[PDB]
């Protein structure tokens, strides 16, 4: 005789946690399909979830297997983020749910406040400002004091490292956008964000660090309408474009990878990366996105 | 070891 032996699991969104057991036989796509149940989303192509595997390694969990068999790490309830691995090409044309919508924007203002999208000064402060009109809502001049931005996290740190103002200076300039955003409702503060971030040059793009054959370092950006190919010192800039239309195929062996245009006329471009797991997730993002944007294109 | 991906 035997029991089940059932195992437990824990899933945070952006600003939700969920607790839930599940089977040795649980695929990874009915845990999806309960995350995504229980939060109410159906806009579910954008996301995935993360877990770190036994050697601490971040990793997309794969939906078509089970949640078991995937060397998760040992702790009795499993941690899994429920995050956007895509991003869409036009926010206010594709984010509906105001779900979907919110849980963009934070992941979005995280990615911005830990200074992985460059962002020009003038830019961070109207982004602060959409993120105080979501949080605060109207400005009230008798209600937000001076100083009632003191103790918010509002700008990136290469932002204040460069362009110098002091904490107060910085304050009352977002501040003063605050105002005027007397009209703006919750939910239509954090598209605006969107709306505005979306445009950052580093905005959607997964950078992974490359060699050419003769060694140069490069950066090798995956996004949702192609790739690129940036110097090792210039990440906003591409040097070289990729968009889907031209490339015909995108094959990788071992460390090699290997891009084929359409036009037979122009040369293959072959790059190295250092790990076959780095290949094989920037392959997982290449066809993930190649993917949405087709069916955008339908 | 190895994949393609063809568009």
């Amino acid at each position: 005789g035997s029991m089940p032996k059932p195992i437990n699991v824990r899933v945070t969104t952006m600003d939700a946690e969920l607790e839930f057991a599940i089977q040795p036989n649980t695929t990874g796509k009915q845990l999806f399909d309960q995350v995504v149940k229980t939060v109410g989303l159906r806009e579910v192509w954008f996301f995935g979830l993360q877990y770190v595997d036994s050697k601490g390694y971040s990793t997309w969990l794969k939906l078509n297997k089970k949640v078991t068999q995937q060397d998760v790490k040992k702790e009795n309830p499993l941690q899994f983020k429920f995050r956007a691995k895509f991003f869409p090409e036009d926010v206010s044309e594709e984010l509906i749910q105001e779900i979907t919508q919110r849980l963009f924007f934070l992941q979005v203002k995280e990615a911005i406040l830990n200074d992985e999208i460059y962002c020009p000064p003038e830019t961070a402060v109207l982004l602060a400002s959409y993120a105080v009109q979501a949080k605060y809502g109207d400005y009230n001049k008798e209600i937000h004091k001076p100083g009632y931005l003191a103790n918010d996290r509002l700008l990136p740190q290469r932002v204040l490292e460069q362009h110098k103002l002091t904490k107060e200076q910085w304050e009352e300039r977002i501040q003063n956008w605050h105002e005027e955003h007397r009209g703006m409702l919750r939910e239509d503060s954090m598209m605006e964000y969107l709306k505005i971030a979306q445009d950052l040059e580093m905005y959607g793009v997964n950078y992974f660090e490359i060699k050419n054959k003769k060694g140069t370092e490069l950066w090798l950006g995956v996004d949702a309408l192609g790739l690129n190919i940036y110097e090792h010192d210039d990440k906003l800039t591409p040097k070289i474009g990729f968009p889907w239309s031209e490339i015909r195929n995108i094959s990788f062996n071992d460390k090699k990878f290997v891009i084929k245009p359409i036009d037979k006329k122009a040369p293959d471009f072959v790059f190295y990366a250092p790990r076959l797991r780095i290949n094989k997730r920037i392959l997982a993002l290449c066809m993930g996105n190649h993917e949405l944007y087709m069916r955008r294109r339908k | 070891r190895y994949e393609e991906y063809d568009l």
